[PDB]
């Protein structure tokens, strides 16, 4: 649906 | 095209591309060179 | 991640996301097939 | 949702 | 010429 | 003969420009065609 | 740093 | 303490750890809003 959180993203 | 300042290129772990803007935190399938 | 397998092409749509086209099979998908494979 | 199917990407 | 994508008439 | 019913998952549609076109919900795909011309 | 879930998580 | 203020939810993440949604601005904080109020 959405991408990955940023703080998953980082 | 060069990414707007603040704004990196990835791809998730099915595969798909995305893209981070460090200053907001935003991350959006949606390329911002599109927009 | 190496070269796409045969038959595949990146595109992106109009509002700029990325997308993987298979002209064997006329299938598109998100994921990039590499990540699968 | 989904991306452009085939017909519309040729 | 083709019809509409499934995916963007659902 | 009459023309008899669409198959099952089957549905007729007209595009934004007036066209008719008949969509498979169960293999999800669309063609110009009406599948009982083709036998289904 | 550790944040919560994002909003897009959450719903 | 007494309820959330409108448009808060209580929730809480797949470690354990408490965490507030504001659904009127779509933010999500550790910060109970009653502790300010």
């Amino acid at each position: 649906e959405a991408p990955p959180c940023y703080m998953d993203v980082i | 095209g060069p990414l707007p300042p603040g704004w990196e290129k990835r791809t998730d772990s099915n595969g798909r591309v995305y893209f981070v803007n460090h200053n907001t935190r935003i991350t959006q399938w949606e390329d911002p060179r599109s927009q």
